[PDB]
């Protein structure tokens, strides 16, 4: 539907711009030129800068010769320093040519924004070649990751190539008929959640990132990424669910949390995430909850983070010692959220950290450890080790009840 | 006034209040007050303040500041404690375990971070705390040396210890390998790196503290003190239950090498252990200064002899050379056996010629060496006091065959095999 | 350091109802009487009153496993009330922490039992691996047996002053 | 004498009637016929083969006891 | 309904 | 509902199967077990008739069978507690049970086979004997029903052990003399 | 920017440092004053340093100190008013900080300006359960940890609840109606003397120029009160004795507003005198239109004594007139703090008892128990660690700075000391957050 609407009128001042300034006769502009243009070797980018800011007064009709020149050059666009209109007005431009000239522009572009080490890089990448296999468009320089414009342009050929995908593998299956169905709707179920989990790694902050600056390129890839990916759980939730079933790096989170409007439906099956037999479905499963209460306060999420507290508790005496550590190293940050949402959660919230409390307390009782927190009983605040997992967990333990205690008294 | 203003003071201390500076001013000069006290002048006398009974009865609140994070204030603390007198009762077992647990994190924690001479006011509040009774002397013993052996510490003393989007990158159209086995590679391995001069002098920081503990108080103008059978023993006690779970053969009579055979299990294990914390040799021979105390330690030197046995009748070179630390493994069982009086000097000596036989030589005379104590046996009763100067002697002239006949036949036949090496060394042997 | 006035403060802090205090104070006797807990308690101190007043202690503080060592102290072992703590759920101590200090053979079945019957796979694995162990062996010598139960008494009585002290 | 049945994968879960399973023993997971049973560990190695078995184009997993009958 | 947050007007037929 | 695993009706394979993959993992409810395994034994008595209830005693009217129970030495324990003493169960008793007032029947036998194998090794040359009877509370039983128990103490001693049971199985039924 | 913000919905955040902080500020400030030649602007560009900030107290705290040396520079320029100004509108959207701020914002007039507070709210739930009562004493205990909420924050923040005073005025003029019988037995009479307490606390700040119109409204209603029920004087003994002080207060504080007031209500005081002639400090006020020696024996006794009959017989001498005279307990603050740590049950509970009583009158020496009431949570002695749980939910509430290593300290103990004090921290925390933020 994007590029439907796309096509409505707004308000007809691209008529009225049209018309007057395309009257000029400066239409000397050629796929040529703007090609010569893009070839000096300096970057020269005011002639392109120029040649494509016509462009965007062309009709449809007549933009289509300059997909060869826009599509092949857009590989040089990820160079460091290229200004941010050149890339507004080139994703403008291939908005437009998609409108009238959807498949072979996307067969074209994503021959072009192969990683070019690998140089031809099997540009026998034909319509049935991304129609059988769309994760091949994900398969691109990794500059796109942090290039808004481009990126965009590529999840508008990724949800394309999986529709496509869709009907193509369907019309397949029917014509080579001359059971299988259920393996198709696994086939494409295991295809979107893969696309899915790719994009979400895609939103994770490199270590170069890693090595505060909430305002930069990685901030409009992750809304873009948001944006089509609500679009995509709008379209079915069962890929919404399938995601979280299988999971994904709990630092996004927050992230997705607060950029997918549709993430409210997870309370729904949150609840069987919880009884599944995997640790880390578990652990995830609490994270994603305890998000989602800090999103939405509602009696649902109240009665949700109800049962996570019951089940918390209930395997931490079911948990090993190692166990145990590794479910309660990821899930303890949560019950300062849950304490957030609601507060008539305290008393379990409490009673819960005062029996995890006491039995890690004699756990580091029972074997010789290094830093012996038992006797450090009197000891003050202290805010942001390789130590062994115990000492680990009861520190773990009062940073958590430090912040509940100080996020509740102020 | 004393008592109330060490109460107040340290309560504000306790409280968010008195922040970690004065906190670190108030300890020292409560340490500047209790030693000025006790150098005898004019002015304590005078004075009549009783610094030392204020700060006694405090020192339970004192304890918890060993462990405080700002460094300043756990030495300030440190130092206070190491003067401070104890209660003129007693203290008690709580205050007792709490000050013991406080003071050997203090002596590691310093030992980590200021190295060896940052040391000294841990080492003397674990000296009192070792002479001030038997029980704390049992517990300092214990407690150090298990948190000198912990996982954490041991490399004080030379111890050893995007997918998704990757993966698509990588992926023609064929998984071709049918899946992964495990979970994927090994990690890059794990790897170590400390100076052996401050390894080898955070041994004998620890090593002076242990024997200070140990040795007997006081006195006379001339003689070298004398290591505690029961201080050495206790060490020795907890050494065993460290290193092997004292679990089965733990009397100390040694069984036959069928028994061997049949607890490789645990040998390898003393021995994995043995290897990976060499601080352990240095503890088996601080248990061998003090004679009756190594008898205890009969399961450990079992199980380390059962060890290296099976590792000579494994071993395929034809030089000892080529297993360098099983060689020195065996040269300082033997030593230590030695110096604990578990063996004659006659066998005692044959860890200087271990360096040039072969593998079952060596072997061979481990073996003597089993059946040895196999026949006579490390038997505390054995041990005789000499009251002449307060130790315990063995004697093995009136034990019968204490110069281990068959054994010294075997030990003969071993070097007259490869005496063209072995002429100089004939000597060591004598009766 | 007088193990009489401390058992006569224990018993006066479990009159009333001071469980905590009451088994701190039950330790220190406990420490008192051996060289910290390196030698055995002498039976006339730590006596099946002394031990089953810290077996209710241990119970009303819930915790359940401590409870199961315990019983092992008594003259002879009782196993119903180890049997009817080790059922509770809301244990405030590490239960499988302390499965290494149990020695008595059916105690560890019971264990075992229990954790097949809830279904815990991994604590019950745990516990056949507590039994499985060579020294635990219920029909070997019987001062091996002694031995291991008093090793294991030793290294439960400390961690317990640990945790108490 | 049959009984063929296995324990409950229940816990009895306390409000101190929803339970969290144990592990599926004996499930047989379709891996091919089900996406739920994909682990994020190997998706896309799975997808692929997949994909490829559905186009045109649990095995070695036999009993000990039917592993070398060759009659 | 992932297209109406749970805190929006509830279109009442 | 799953102590009986390999009843009538049941070939040797699948006893193999079934004996292969045994769990230890409950009570040792011996008493509860033991009637279990009489009241299989017992399960066709009647419907062949093989006791002739009132009718004397047919020594040819026999269906010969010997229990051998393989257990170790720890005493009985149940959810209640340990037992210390073994008491057979009768809270459901089979139908016609009341006519022999015993679970055991005349042509049954039950021989215990008491593992005590030592963890650590402890040669003996006193394992030369012979193999001598069991403390346990499984003997009483084995001797009021016509069979001993057996205390193994060693892998030989159990060798011999099992030779001992297989010269012991026979046809033919137990009589008590006076 | 769009791009950044796209695909949310505009529902319920950048960093930077010191300097640059400093000098968007000092920007600000820059541009109110080319404004001025009203706080529109101020409030208009707020939001900007705010997000910046980004919720961090140190920033927060440093812009709040750099403001204030620059109001002791200029003093009362215009860009010393506007720095006020800003000050002003920064503290109300962020008053956690615990300094109420110096005197220079106690003088200007900014709080009556269009601006939300963020913690207006709270103290708004927190009067409405104040006022809000019946004849329930678990509704008095709530409405007694409401006065006490209130209490701490008139002594700690007395701005913020002035803004609030139109409210409570209503809500007192609203129940004056009610006839002495069912107004003593609804308990309206806590009502009153909490209020007038709050009242009273809010001493040199209520007199201003703003607060003058709900002030005289709260007035009207106590007056109406005192007229009403003239009859039953007797048992408002402490509540005329409050009234009347306050009284005191407010002709010695503002003479012109107080006087102003007398003449506006002269006949309805007049007509009480004549009737109520037995209060002779009301004819006392018509003529105008010791406590620390009779301690020191008590003191001595409590100082000296051993035995526990002896600290226990003073214990309850102080006890039994402290309630007709709660003043004098601050006197004996110190001496009993020693006590709170006695290892004898009886005098340690009755001395918790005293020094909560205390300091529930004077929640500003509250903090001053801080180090005594850490230790007893801390000390070996088993039973001095359970009655300080027990305490622990009304002392969290009176302190609240110190509120957090307080609690930090009981969850500690409890952790590790095998004692349950999940029951108690819920309460301190669950109290302390419907204060905080909620």
């Amino acid at each position: 539907v994007d590029d439907w609407i796309c096509e409505e009128e707004i308000t007809g001042t691209d008529a009225l711009l049209r018309r007057m300034l395309l009257t000029n006769n400066a239409k000397n502009h050629s796929p040529k030129q703007l090609q010569e243009a893009f070839s000096a070797v300096p970057v020269n980018n005011t002639q392109v800068m120029q040649i494509i800011e016509h462009l965007t007064l062309l009709s449809a009709s007549e933009l289509i010769p300059y997909a060869e020149v826009l599509t092949s050059n857009m590989s040089q666009l990820l160079n460091s320093g290229v200004p941010r209109r050149i890339l507004q007005t080139v994703n403008k431009l291939w908005m437009v040519l998609n409108t009238v000239m959807p498949r072979r522009l996307w067969v074209m572009t994503v021959n072009a924004l192969q990683p070019s080490i690998k140089f031809v890089r099997q540009q026998k990448y034909t319509q049935n070649d991304l129609m059988i296999d769309p994760l091949i468009v994900l398969r691109c320089d990794q500059r796109v990751h942090r290039c808004p414009p481009l990126m965009d342009i590529t999840l508008h050929m990724l949800n394309g190539y999986l529709l496509a995908s869709k009907a193509y593998l369907s019309a397949h299956l029917k014509e080579t008929e001359q059971t299988r169905e259920e393996l198709k709707n696994a086939l494409l179920a295991a295809q979107d959640s893969a696309a899915v989990q790719i994009l979400l790694e895609i939103c994770l902050p490199t270590e170069e990132e890693k090595a505060d600056n909430l305002l930069c390129n990685l901030r409009e890839v992750q809304c873009l990424i948001c944006c089509l990916l609500h679009q995509m759980y709008i379209a079915d939730p069962n890929i919404a669910k399938l995601v979280h079933f299988q999971g994904y790096p709990c630092e996004l989170l927050p992230l997705t949390v607060a950029g997918i409007p549709s993430m409210h439906i997870c309370l729904d099956f949150i609840p069987e995430l919880i009884a599944q037999p995997e640790l880390e479905k578990q652990i995830f499963a609490i994270q994603l909850l305890s998000h989602l209460c800090i999103q939405y306060a509602l009696p649902k999420s109240l009665s949700v983070a109800r049962l996570a507290v019951n089940v918390m508790g209930t395997l931490l005496t079911v948990l090993t010692q190692a166990k145990r550590y590794a479910f309660f190293m990821p899930t303890l940050p949560s019950l300062v959220s849950f304490c957030r949402a609601f507060p008539p959660l305290y008393e379990d919230i409490m009673s819960l950290l005062i029996q995890i409390g006491q039995v890690c307390a004699s756990d580091v009782a029972t074997q010789t450890r290094d830093i012996d927190p038992i006797i450090t009983r009197l000891q003050q605040i202290k805010e942001k080790g390789s130590m062994d997992p115990d000492v680990q967990l009861c520190h773990c333990i009062e940073r958590t009840v430090i912040e509940i205690i100080n996020m509740s008294v102020s | 006034l004393l008592p109330l203003a060490f109460r107040s003071c340290l309560a504000r201390v306790h409280a968010g209040t008195l922040q970690p500076p004065f906190t670190a001013r108030f300890l020292r000069n409560l340490a500047l007050l209790v030693g000025w006290e006790q150098q005898g002048g004019e002015g304590p006398a005078a004075l009549g303040a009783h610094f030392g009974e204020s700060a006694s009865a405090h020192l339970s609140d004192l304890a918890p500041l060993l462990l405080h994070p700002e460094e300043e204030v756990a030495e300030a603390a440190a130092s206070l404690l190491a003067i401070c007198p104890f209660p003129s009762e007693a203290l008690s077992p709580s205050q007792l375990l709490g000050l013991v647990r406080a003071g050997v994190h203090r002596f590691f924690a310093s030992l980590r971070l200021h190295g060896p001479p940052g040391v000294a006011s841990a080492c003397q509040l674990l000296t009192r705390l070792s002479q001030t009774s038997p029980a704390g002397l049992k517990a300092v013993l214990q407690l150090l040396v298990e948190g000198a052996l912990h996982r954490g510490n041991t490399e004080l003393f030379g111890g050893q210890v995007a997918s998704l989007l990757d993966t698509n990158r990588r992926h023609i159209w064929s998984v071709f390998h049918a899946g992964v086995i495990g979970r994927g590679l090994k990690p890059p391995k794990f790897v170590q790196s400390r100076n052996q001069q401050e390894v080898i002098y955070n041994t004998q920081s620890l090593l002076s503290l242990l024997v200070h503990c140990c040795s007997a108080p006081g006195g006379e103008c001339w003689g070298a003190p004398i290591l505690s059978p029961e201080a050495a023993k206790a060490v020795a006690v907890t050494l065993v239950e460290s290193v092997c779970p004292d679990a089965a053969g733990a009397e100390l009579a040694w069984p036959p090498e069928e028994h061997a055979r049949a607890t490789v299990e645990r040998d390898l294990r003393i021995g994995r252990r043995f290897r990976e914390q060499p601080l352990l040799f240095e503890l088996l021979k601080l248990v061998a200064a003090a004679p009756p105390a190594l008898c205890y330690c009969s399961v450990l030197l079992r199980g380390l002899l059962a060890a290296l046995l099976g590792h000579w009748e494994a071993s395929r070179h034809p030089d000892t050379t080529h297993s360098p630390w099983h060689l020195e493994a065996s040269c300082t069982l033997v030593a230590v056996m030695a110096e604990g009086s578990l063996l004659p000097p006659a066998l005692g000596n044959m860890h200087e010629v271990f360096s040039q036989l072969a593998p079952f030589e060596v072997r061979l005379l481990l073996l003597s060496v089993w059946g040895f104590l196999r026949e006579h046996g490390p038997l505390p009763q054995k041990f005789i006091f000499q009251s002449e100067r307060g130790r315990f002697i063995r004697d093995f002239s009136r034990e019968g065959g204490g110069e281990g006949g068959p054994h010294l036949a075997v030990l003969h036949s071993v070097l007259h095999r490869n005496i063209d090496r072995l002429g100089l060394f004939s000597g060591r042997f004598q009766a | 350091n007088n193990h009489s006035w401390l058992i006569i403060q224990a018993d006066i802090y479990f009159a009333t109802n001071q469980y905590s205090a009451a088994l701190h104070y039950y330790l220190q006797a406990g420490a008192v009487c051996s060289d910290f807990f390196n030698k055995a308690v002498p039976p006339d101190v730590y006596t099946d009153q002394v031990i089953k007043r810290m077996i209710k202690c241990c119970s009303l503080l819930n915790c359940h496993t401590q409870v199961a060592i315990l019983c092992q102290f008594l003259r002879e072992i009782d196993y119903k009330t180890a049997f009817k703590s080790l059922q509770e759920q809301n244990s405030h101590d590490a239960m499988d922490s302390y499965y290494d200090y149990i020695w008595d053979v059916t105690i560890l079945e019971y264990l075992t039992y229990l954790h097949h019957k809830r279904g815990e796979t991994d604590k019950r694995q745990i516990a056949i691996k507590a039994i499985g162990q060579t020294e635990l062996n219920a029909s070997n010598p019987e001062e091996v047996l002694q031995l291991a139960a008093q090793r294991r008494k030793k290294k439960f009585l400390q961690a317990m002053a640990k945790l108490y002290f | 004498v049959g009984k063929k049945v296995v324990q409950e994968t229940g816990i009895k879960v306390r409000s101190r009637g929803f339970q969290v399973a144990l592990l599926n023993k004996d499930l047989k997971p379709q891996t091919f016929r089900n996406a739920y049973d994909i682990p994020r560990r190997n998706l896309l190695d799975h997808l692929t083969r997949m994909r490829s078995n559905l186009l045109k184009s649990q095995v070695h997993s036999v009993p000990i006891a039917q592993m070398g009958n060759y009659q | 309904s992932p297209s109406y947050s749970p805190t929006s007007p509830s279109y009442s037929p | 509902p799953y102590a009986i695993k390999a009843g009538w009706k049941e070939n040797h394979a699948t006893f193999m199967n079934e004996l292969k993959n045994l769990q230890a993992e409950g009570l040792t409810t011996l008493g509860q077990s033991l009637r279990t395994a009489f009241d299989l034994l017992n399960l066709n008595r009647l419907v062949t008739g093989i006791d002739n209830y009132g009718q004397g005693r047919n020594p040819f009217f026999l269906e010969p069978a010997i229990i051998i129970t393989i257990t170790d030495g720890s005493k009985l324990t149940t959810t209640s507690g340990v037992q210390d003493e073994l008491h057979l169960p009768l809270n459901s008793p089979l139908p016609g049970s009341e006519l022999t007032k015993e679970p055991f029947r005349w042509d049954q036998r039950l021989f215990a086979l008491v593992l005590r194998l030592p963890g650590t090794m402890s040669v003996e040359s006193e394992q030369l004997t012979g193999v001598p009877l069991d403390d346990s509370a499984i003997t009483p039983m084995c001797e009021v029903t016509g069979g001993r128990s057996y205390s193994v103490c060693s892998p030989r001693m159990l060798n011999q052990c099992l030779e001992s049971l297989v010269q012991k199985v026979q046809s033919g039924v137990v009589i008590n003399f006076e | 920017v769009p791009r950044i913000w796209q695909g949310r919905d505009q529902r319920t955040v950048l960093r930077v440092q010191g300097p640059e902080l400093i000098s968007l500020v000092e920007l600000i400030l820059a541009e109110a004053e080319t404004r001025s030649q009203a706080c529109s602007l101020i409030q208009a560009r707020l939001p900007l340093l705010l997000s910046c900030c980004c919720g961090d107290d140190e920033s927060v705290r440093k812009v709040t100190e750099h403001l204030s040396g620059c109001i002791q520079q200029w003093g009362d320029s215009v860009l010393g008013r506007r720095c006020r100004d800003l000050l002003l509108q920064l503290y109300l959207q962020r008053p956690e900080l615990r300094v109420p701020v110096p005197e220079v914002l106690l003088h200007s007039e900014g709080a009556a300006s269009s601006s939300v507070c963020k913690l207006d709210g709270l103290i708004h739930r927190f009067i409405t359960l104040l006022a809000d009562t019946s004849d329930s004493r678990a509704l008095e205990n709530r409405g007694a940890d409401a006065s006490m909420a209130c209490r701490k924050l008139a002594v700690a923040h007395p701005l913020l609840l002035l803004r609030h005073l139109p409210m409570i005025a209503a809500l007192l003029h609203g129940r004056t109606h009610l006839n002495f019988q069912e107004f003593r037995q609804q308990n309206h009479l806590s009502c009153f003397l909490h209020v007038l307490g709050l009242l009273e606390l809010l001493q040199p700040h209520v007199f201003r120029s703003e607060h003058q119109g709900a002030l005289w409204d709260c007035l009207l209603s106590f007056i109406r009160l005192l007229l009403n029920y003239r009859k039953s004087s007797r048992h408002l003994a402490a509540f005329i004795n409050k009234f009347v002080q306050f009284i005191h207060k407010y002709i010695t504080y503002n003479a012109p507003a107080a006087i102003s007031f007398l003449q506006k209500h002269a006949d309805p005081l007049h007509d009480l005198s004549f009737d109520n002639s037995d209060l002779v400090m009301l004819k006392s006020l018509l003529a105008g239109l010791l406590t620390a020696a009779e301690m020191a024996p008590y003191m001595k006794r409590l100082s000296r004594g051993q035995t526990v009959e002896d600290l226990l017989e003073v214990l309850s001498d102080i006890d039994e007139m402290s309630r007709r005279r709660p003043e004098i307990l601050s006197f004996f603050s110190t001496n009993l703090q020693r006590l709170m740590s006695s290892a004898e049950e009886c005098c340690r509970n009755l001395a918790f008892s005293l020094a909560l009583r205390s300091m529930q009158n004077s929640p500003s020496i509250a903090a001053a128990f801080l180090p005594t009431f850490m230790y007893c949570l801390g000390s070996q002695d088993f039973e001095v660690v359970q009655t300080a749980l027990r305490n622990l939910p009304e002392y969290a509430l009176l302190c609240q700075e110190h509120a957090a290593v307080l609690l930090h300290r009981a969850f500690l103990v409890g952790m590790y000391g095998q004692m349950d004090p999940s029951a108690q921290i819920s309460e301190a925390l669950r109290i302390l957050h419907m204060e905080a933020v909620m």
